[PDB]
RNA sequence: CCUGAUAUUGAAAUUCGGCACAGCUAGCUGUGUUGGCUUUCUAACCCGCACCACUUAUCGUGGUGGGAGACAGUGUCAGGCGGGCAGUUU
RNA sequence: ACUUGAGUGCAGAAGAGGAAAGUGGAAUUCCAUGUGUAGCGGUGAAAUGCGCAGAGAUAUGGAGGAACACCAGUGGCGAAGGCGACUUUCUGGUCUGUAACUGACGCUGAUGUGCGAAAGCGUGGGGAUCAAACAGGAUUAGAUACCCUGGUAGUCCACGCCGUAAACGAUGAGUGCUAAGUGUUAGGGGGUUUCCGCCCCUUAGUGCUGCAGCUAACGCAUUAAGCACUCCGCCUGGGGAGUA
């Protein structure tokens, strides 16, 4: 079915990092039988509140569909050990 | 878990053995074994230093891997075996270079494992990666504490540590004791924690099977007439008659802390022990 | 050398708390309702909470002070009567702010009432 | 537009002091159109879209 | 669960009779389809309770259509129990 | 066993007190001399710390590292616990 | 042979119905330093206590564990006990409209068997808050009492048990039936469908007010305590006694 698959990444990381996580996010969400809907993003933006004392942070959208159920948990399971991200969600 | 005893003897009323379904290719490799001769106590003079030791079942040494080097090899585990001379299990891996080794085996193990330092080195149970390149909040076991050295620390069967933070050289462990402590941070640690967990349970159940251990028994001290135990005879039998229940050397034993002013532990050790 | 800061009062049903501060918190004065000699049944007064405030103002005039912004939390009285207070002692006082500790529903409330 | 979560206007019709939800009664909503813009906003407070307390 | 793309394909292979949604047959044949799916949640999951007072429910809803199904076909009761294994 | 004082034992500092009264209004300022507390660096010393040679020895010595560092170990002196053990009186 | 009951198929919604795994915010307690300093508390009044060896106040800090503000209301759901932060995989039942489908396939259930609020117990983890037992100060002629700072088993999780309550609508289930008004929730019927505008209807839960009837009276009164049918459970003065 339908995924969304949404994170927030720390700034200070992608002028020359750039790419060299997201692609390979989208590098392990877009796998397993998917061509994704839409891989964009929603730029470096304002945050309501302070995460990890970070006022502000990229925000990234990747919205996924397959037909395997639990082929996505590697994203939540590589969200941990990349310290590159500070808050991520997946809904559907 | 733990398979049950039914009372058909006064011995066997309620010994509790421990199921071994864990365990595969019961047979040894034979050539990773050394010979162990016993010695109950008896140093190089012959005289007896430590007590309560000796006897029992023969047994024969099988060499572990601590230092797990052998940088960037995948490494199979082929077969889950039995060790006497500890509390764990142990693991039989193949390194691609047909070396075959023995690892002590974390919970669940059986597909492949990697050891590298900082490659991607693919942090999941059974591999062993140095704690600059281990995030927080990890679950580790079998720890080093000198650089190169060989791993150390929780070793044990059902043990573990837990990576807290890192400061400005070290990193912060809290240790299964509850003993928050700095290690340098080049030592390794391999990720998970250790296998058989259902250990200490095992009730022996009887005095014969506590006896071909290696145990000897312990005869109290306020049975021995005052030649050679502070808590010496009396008429009768006799409260103790101390202000502190002593050793048999003299020194008091309920209470009064041992160790000594140490080098490179005082500066290390921020949390003390919590029992 | 201090031009601006925070006043806090906490004046609770029993008791009255002026802590007149610096912004990192540091304590210039602090002037409570025991202080000044409001033993007894005195503290639940709240003519007791308006002459609390004025020790701290003119003890943090001495160190420099034009503005504050003024921190309170009290179940009791005296929770805006003793603001006024830093009027009536020489400080300009503009910005209130009502901290209060309430919970995101949690670690459950002491009983000790038996109906 | 009650449907989706990353949209501006569940800023602009439920504060009052603390970002507090604004009730069915005094704002005018339904019901069943409360609760898609209910866990909608529990949903857009965890992305740090809009503040748990915001003064 | 069973999919309605997939729930199809079980009464057909079950079909003594042309064309019914609704049998002595068919529909037996379903709920075997489900009890076997069911009944492999619950080698699993253990601590709930309300899925396995729908499982006590589904089965006594089947014998009573197989004690019908006994009261009127001779070797067309005895032909459903040896097709699936069910009794 | 525990704890000081010095020896082996070096530089860099930063503050804090005793003198000295150096400024000459109980407490300020700032020089000449004394005793500390800390903080960091490496050159002694220490490692039942890693490969490497004597050698196809998990002892030892020699060698680039990595750790810890003027603390520890040790020598002399001094104080305090010490039926663990001894000599004797009752 | 028949298709109103009962079951499936297709078209559609509303859910705090469960069970494993992550994840997030706000308050409580304890440890690290400063500025700082004689009071913080508690109360009919007071203290016992913590504090002057630097307590509370006050800031960053980090350690834990537990509940889940605002939405939240008569709403919803499950046969009951009950279930309210979010996301994900797996998982039961009920309902709306009906073209389809074999064709009475039913209702009730003596034993049996399976879930059961909390407290309590067994073997292991983890332990912030609240806190029986327990020590303390006064109120009392007397005080675990009520009141106050303290406080352990317990509270939370995993596994195995015990099965009781004002476990209540103090009203067992199943079918049909008989004056009417006024709300509310999820769906369907007549409109340019005016969008939470509107009235026009039909069906299922949900509350209120009220004829005939029944009731000792109170009060029910279409969700009957009315008129009838089926089957089950129980009662026969109050203690003795849910005891032997
Ligand atoms: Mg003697
Ligand atoms: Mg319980």
């Amino acid at each position: 079915r339908t995924y969304e698959v949404m994170y927030i990444v720390r700034p200070n990381i992608e002028e020359d990092a750039k790419k060299a996580l997201v692609e390979r996010f989208n590098g392990i969400l877009a796998t397993e039988g998917a061509e994704v809907l839409e891989a964009k993003d929603w730029g470096k933006r304002r945050l309501a509140y302070e995460i990890n004392d970070f006022k502000d942070g990229f925000y990234n959208i990747v919205r996924v569909k397959s037909d395997n159920n639990k082929a996505t948990d590697e994203f939540q399971r590589l969200a941990k050990i990349s310290d590159d991200i500070i808050r991520y969600m997946v809904i559907r | 878990a733990i398979k049950k005893y039914k009372p058909i003897t006064n011995g066997r009323r309620n010994m509790t053995s421990l199921d071994f379904a864990e365990i595969t290719k019961t047979t040894p490799e034979k050539s990773l074994l050394k010979p162990l001769p016993k010695k109950a106590g008896r140093n190089n003079q012959g005289k007896l230093t430590v007590r309560h030791h000796g006897g029992g079942h023969k047994r024969q040494y099988r060499v572990i891997d601590f230092k797990r080097n052998k940088d960037g090899i995948n490494a199979k585990v082929d077969s889950i075996q039995y060790d006497p001379n500890r509390s764990a299990n142990i693991a039989l891996v193949v390194y691609a270079d047909g070396e075959k080794r023995y690892i002590i085996a974390p919970k669940g193990l059986e597909v492949g494992q990697i050891v590298e330092s900082g490659a991607e080195a693919d942090i999941k149970v059974g591999n062993a990666l140095p704690l600059q390149n281990i995030p927080v909040g990890t679950v580790v076991h079998n720890i080093e504490l000198k650089p190169g050295k060989g791993g150390q620390i929780a070793r044990s069967a059902g043990a573990s540590a837990q990576v807290l933070g890192k400061e400005g050289k070290y990193v912060l462990i809290r240790l299964r004791s509850g003993e928050v402590r700095m290690i340098l941070s080049t030592c390794r640690a391999t990720i998970g924690q250790v296998g058989n967990l259902q250990h200490e349970l095992v009730n022996v159940g009887k005095a014969g099977r506590s006896r071909w251990k290696g145990i000897r028994p312990t005869v109290r001290g306020s049975v021995m007439n005052p030649n050679d135990h502070p808590h010496g005879g009396g008429e009768g039998r006799a409260p103790i008659g101390r202000p502190s229940p002593m050793s048999p050397w003299g020194k008091p034993t309920l209470g009064k802390k041992t160790r000594r002013g140490k080098k490179s532990s005082d500066k290390l050790i921020v949390r003390g022990r919590k029992k | 050398n201090i031009e601006n800061g925070v006043a806090h009062i906490r004046s609770t049903f029993n008791n009255t708390i002026v802590t007149i501060t610096d912004e990192f918190g540091n304590a210039l004065s602090w002037s409570s309702a025991g202080a000044l000699g409001f033993k007894g049944s005195k503290k639940s007064t709240p003519f007791a909470a308006q002459m609390a405030s004025e020790t701290a103002s003119k003890s943090a005039m001495e160190h420099g002070l034009k503005t504050v912004e003024v921190t309170v939390k009290g179940p009791g009285p005296g929770r805006e009567s003793a603001i006024r207070a830093l009027q009536s002692a020489g400080l300009e006082v503009t910005a209130i702010r009502d901290v209060t500790p309430v919970p995101h529903n949690g670690c459950r409330p002491p009983k000790r009432r038996r109906v | 537009t009650h449907i989706d979560y990353k949209d501006t206007e569940l800023l602009k019709r439920f504060i009052s002091e603390r970002g507090k939800i604004l009730p069915r009664r005094v704002t005018g909503t339904s019901a069943k159109y409360q609760r898609m813009l209910t866990t909608a906003i529990k949903r857009s407070r965890h992305m740090a879209l809009l503040p748990y307390v915001k003064e | 669960a069973i999919s309605q793309e997939r729930k199809n394909e079980i009464i057909k292979e079950y079909r003594v009779h042309e064309t019914d949604t609704g049998s002595p047959e068919v529909q037996i044949a379903v709920l075997t389809a489900e009890i076997n799916a069911v009944n492999e949640h619950l080698r699993t999951h253990k601590k709930d309770h309300h899925s396995r007072r729908g499982l006590l429910k589904m089965v006594g809803r089947r014998r009573h259509l197989l004690n019908y199904l006994r009261s009127k076909d001779i070797q067309r009761y005895r032909e459903l129990i040896k097709s699936l294994g069910i009794r």
